[PDB]
């Protein structure tokens, strides 16, 4: 060898981009093997490594570059989580619909299959992964991260104490989730109540027998109907989430 | 691949799912409504003579429908897996 | 042992545990839905933990790392000089009963200071008082969701609507009543306030 | 390798097996809630184990490691000198029936010393007694939560309110009753008391 | 590669697979609980395997290791002389049907002695017989817990109390019944007795 | 490259894939149980591989090793003479449709003999054919356990007794049915019989 | 040690293949233990079969003349870089290339990628993950249909708590056998990869 | 927690449940005393009550949360 | 620990459960019997003026009983959790 | 293996399942109809004297049927597991 | 182990289960029939004065039966777990 002196000089942006890729919803969802992700981040870092300063950790304070690596891992994981709650918006929307259809009788035991999310949660997650990938989304994040090294680059790092923002994160996620399925949810509710009137009008209507087949037949239809609007409902949400990333890194 | 294409695909999937579920379930739902008839004629407030006929009719419906439902699904799957390399780009 | 070292040494001596337990109770207290996924729940709890440990870690950096950017000392007393602030922080929240219990169950020798001279008797006391407080907060935040479950179920059986599983109806009501009351600013503020002395 | 060896030797001869299992029963005995994560339960039980093993490890350090900071011997009789205290400790809690059963199933020779000449026949008897006693304790600490569950279900069913799933309603009641009786100091006390001779 | 091979060896050529599987069935047969953790179950099965192979390992050390502390031979016939005891032992427990089936599917050449000239045809027959016997034992030790489950579910439904999840109410009755009959000493004695000729 | 060498070459070119996949489809087809641990399953698949690859390895040691205990050649044509047996063996089992597909997708030159000149076009063919056959066998052995599952669930529902998790009641009926029909010798003989030309 | 396997995952076909197979293992019944150790080997054999023309050209231009002690650690390495370079260029989407030229900010190269190849590799792997997730969800959809039909039939049977994944696994396997399943997917991978 | 406090909170919550369920169900009870109607009365009651009941529950939830830190100890 | 001791414990548990359930429920049952009075005087075949008073009285009974029921349960739990290390062996 | 063969197999499975379920359940359903008789003669609007006899008759039916149902299933399983290597190809 | 032996074992299990369920449930069923008496004398069409006595009698029956039911089950379990190594082969 006798050449590994400049390749390990920076060593910091590698950790930042690795931390982003591990906590991202598409690149880092365990369908990609860790070798691919690690070496992908290595490639991205030999791309972006020009035009950035270094602040070497070389050898002082038995390990101090470890403090600095912790700083950068925190920043990158913050990015990843900030745009992960974005996908969890649609995860939560799909799962509210799935539960209301009647696919969540695994709740009040916890010996069970679980509230089946592979059936609907994976469905909407695939929706969003596709749409996100076809938008500039998967790309803009990278651009965002580049500007990161010019707003809070390295050194003192000026990490931040703003975590509160993304700690308040899931809130709007829940909120956003509602505004996606509100036209569906209400419908389902009515159906339930509608069927309820039947049970009130004619007794001995056992509605493990009749209630849930009807609710599922109509819930699939309602899913198909809301899937029409899903795109025009999605478009502003991605904009808001990418601006959230933009201000999370560009500010401070 | 455009978001429009993703919506195309999920409309295929969801319409196929809802038509399969209707085809499989509606006879069981109707037999449930008929045992509801029976329990409403005489005040038989029972819990399981409403489940057994529904299961019997569901299994009979599976057996009867069977091959042509499987064929519909097979060439839906074949359409998808033959069109993949085009809709990629 | 480095993989077992992280949670036990750091995640135990911090705010993480009561935050993550309150978040899990919430995920259960909330509509029956799962998948806030305990993968963004863990990240969210970790970032709350960092925001809350900001003053603690500031003191730690002041007294340990600020003089030790300069190759001063390695693996010796400075570790105790950094143990001091986190030890006092942990004392600030451990109940008197649990400290008394562990001093009784150790039987070594009455330490003069209220702080336990070894850390390994203060950390489990901290964790027990921590779980107690976390279950306190959890019961508290569960109360109104139980109220909504009861109200909806009462109305549902009151309309002769049996077998409709009023939890399936109460999930949207739960999340609506959880969003109108702003939900998460509240709960996260309660955690961040109950944790420190304001 | 090390992950194959450390768990068995260090968590089956020690108190860990009794503690963690009990805690797990707790996590089931308590409201249906999962996610005290069995990763803070593991660390908490590990601290309680190091805290109960304190006299045992003190005596091992005195009998083996105190003279062996001076390069005296390696991989010889010192290992048996260290085995003796843990052997007597394990014997103190192994039920007589289990030792009799294993001496019967080995059939080798009648060894009069209470400690089994091989640790390989005393350890399984200790682990079986540990499982039996941990199930005893976990069932004990389960009973009152079953009481709360049955009371809640009977009240709901008595309000004509079926299908409200009395378990989701019982969860905050279980948490409340488990906090008001101090919950965790109680159970840590029972473990650390029943395990040793007081 | 040997690192990945050895544990498969200690499982297939020894008692392990009969024990752990039974224990596994128990962890399912017993209350719905997980976390006896299959890491103390694995260690306990390893200890039972050592305790049961004590005579086999004794004969191995007699015929192989006792003369080979003096640099006698390496990687040669001594390995075969060590194969003979474990080979006869495995033969002691393979059902005749499995050996017949594997001699039939090998078709190489008929051997007069019951022992199969290759170890590689004997091991799979031993493993098949082992899994068959392990599932027999596991099902036998499952039956009574099924009885308790049906009893509790039938009582719950018989109080009109649907949707109480009889498994959650049955977990303590399972644990009590499994400690009153002594539970673990029974099953471990059954495993260690059915394994050899007593 | 040894870790990408051994398990890639010899665990795909031999019978390992279909056996291990059928055993996994079984472990899931059998009662919901995990912990046959996929480790004793990997070992049992490896020994069934050694047992089925017996004639192939015999021919390999005939045409390759038997003259090459005598330092004849190295890293040359003897490797191709060793590829010949495994190549024709693989050809004996790849479906015609698959070899057609891969000759079509290669487009290089129409090789006269059925096996294309290199192995890198036959191995993916063999693996796809093996996966298709393994899924055929796995589904075929799954069907009856699905029948038991549906019957047990239907009987639990028809007893008005839902929420009892028919999988936990079906696990013993599955194990019993899988022991009475002898279960394991059936499936192992099926693998080793459908594998080769009897 | 891990430097050599790295450049094979990034530059060659390995990434999208192993990703589609991981989707499958997940797309299929919940089953694990296709073990990702025979999936890695199967994807590596498919990588060899697909890189056959690329590796053929590499051996042509680099290794054929370099059995004869010609040159070492010099321009021959770039003569070997050229074929894999244009191969990767054939599949990187235009957007990723534009973006990485934008992020490098170096001398303008709208013509093919920068010679160091350092700014084509990540663009290739990004377009690779994109196309791999495309195909993955494409083959995942019908298994979702089966999951939903199974779960909705089971609930419509009033028969809950049966974990419809354990009942959907055999139907997934059956449908994946009837449509022949694996040849479809491997042909799709090896055809959508290059120009046909 | 000093169980007195827990009983206090539980009494508060039970009284709120009583208030809400009464306000919602008593009008239907009266209209059923006079006589599909009762469901219509429930709908009318929901709409006519509307914001102020949700606002009182919002006040109570806000109060619970804003009080948690002190009730802990 | 003897099976006799296990029966002791479950007799504690079941007697506590039945007395708690009686204490909580019997007033609601009595108000149900009284609305049954009311519906029997005039032929009011109704379905929910029998549920509302029962729920109101159940919640009022919880509020009233409250602290002393909680105390009974607390020191039952305290008895159990203090006697565990003795009844172990 | 043809899709026709897959339909053959699933027709075996589903007919066996429906006949097993009928054999096991129909007596319980009939005893439920008979307790419905009893509750219809005198206006006993009850909820569980309709469950207990159904469970008793289900368990008695299992005990009685027992061995020959097990034999039917055993040699169905034996047919499947002996025909696998032929229907493979 | 013969299929005959498996049928032996399941006959043990199912007879024990049905006798346990009868012993535990029949008094509750009888108290339900008696509250049905009460609701049939005066036209009290009620829903829960039929559940409360049934639960009280079920818990009282558990408390009373208790030890000897536990003993029956204990030595059934002991019979099974002592006979396992013989019925294996």
């Amino acid at each position: 060898i006798q050449i590994s002196t400049w390749v390990a000089s920076f060593m910091l942006p590698m950790f930042r981009i690795v931390a982003l890729l591990m906590t991202m919803p598409v690149i880092g969802t365990t369908l990609v093997p860790r070798r691919v992700r690690l070496y992908l981040a290595f490639a991205i870092t030999v791309v972006v490594a020009p035009a950035l300063p270094a602040m070497p950790p070389v050898q002082a304070l038995d390990l101090s570059g470890l403090l600095l690596i912790g700083e950068q891992i925190i920043i990158g994981a913050g990015m990843g989580l900030s745009l992960q709650m974005f996908f969890h918006i649609f995860v939560i929307a799909g799962q509210i619909i799935s539960t209301q259809m009647g696919m969540g009788f695994a709740s009040m035991v916890d010996p069970t299959n679980g509230v089946s999310s592979a059936v609907i949660g994976q469905f909407f997650t695939m929706l969003v992964t596709l749409l996100f990938l076809f938008m500039n989304g998967h790309l803009v994040v990278l651009e965002v991260l580049v500007e990161s090294f010019t707003t809070m680059p390295v050194g003192g790092g000026l990490l931040v104490n703003n975590f509160w923002e993304l700690a308040n994160g899931l809130g709007w996620a829940l909120s956003s989730g509602l505004r996606l399925v509100l036209p569906a949810i209400t419908a389902l509710l009515i159906i339930n109540i509608a069927f309820g009137v039947m049970t009130r009008a004619a007794p001995q209507l056992n509605i493990f027998s009749i209630g849930f087949p009807l609710t599922l037949v109509l819930g699939m239809v309602i899913l198909w109907m809301s899937m029409g609007d899903i795109l025009n409902q999605y478009q502003p949400i991605a904009s808001q989430a990418l601006q959230s990333l933009r201000d999370m890194v560009r500010a401070r | 691949m455009t978001p429009e294409v993703a919506v195309d695909l999920f409309r295929e999937a969801l319409w196929l799912t809802t038509v399969l579920v209707a085809i499989l379930v509606v006879p069981s739902l109707l037999c449930g409504l008929l045992v509801a008839m029976f329990q409403a004629a005489t005040q038989i407030n029972e819990q399981t003579l409403s489940f057994l006929p529904r299961l019997l009719v569901m299994l009979v419906t599976l057996i009867v429908i069977g091959p042509w439902l499987l064929k519909i699904f097979m060439e839906y799957m074949l359409s998808l897996y033959t069109s993949i390399p085009t809709l990629i780009g | 042992t480095a993989l077992s070292f992280i949670p036990a040494f750091v995640m135990l001596m911090t705010s993480f545990t009561r935050i993550i337990i309150v978040f899990s109770i919430l995920r259960q207290a909330l509509g029956l839905q799962q998948t806030p996924s305990n993968q963004i729940l863990t990240g969210m709890a970790l970032f709350l933990t960092m925001f809350i440990m900001a003053p603690v870690f500031d003191r730690v950096n002041q007294d340990a790392l600020q003089p030790y950017l300069a190759e001063k000392l390695s693996a010796q007393d400075a570790v105790a000089k950094a143990q001091v602030p986190i030890k006092d922080f942990m004392l600030a929240q451990t109940r008197t009963s649990d400290l008394e219990l562990f001093m009784r169950l150790s039987k070594r020798t009455d330490i003069p200071t209220p702080d336990a001279a070894p850390l390994t008797i203060l950390v489990p006391a901290f964790v027990i008082s921590e779980l107690k407080t976390a279950f306190q907060i959890g019961f508290m935040i569960f109360i109104p969701f139980l109220i909504i479950d009861l109200v909806v179920a009462s109305v549902l059986m009151a309309m002769g609507m049996m077998m409709l599983s009023p939890l399936i109806i109460s999930l949207p009501f739960k999340i609506m009543l959880f969003v109108l009351v702003d939900g998460w600013a509240l709960i996260v503020g309660t955690l961040a306030g109950s944790f420190g002395g304001v």
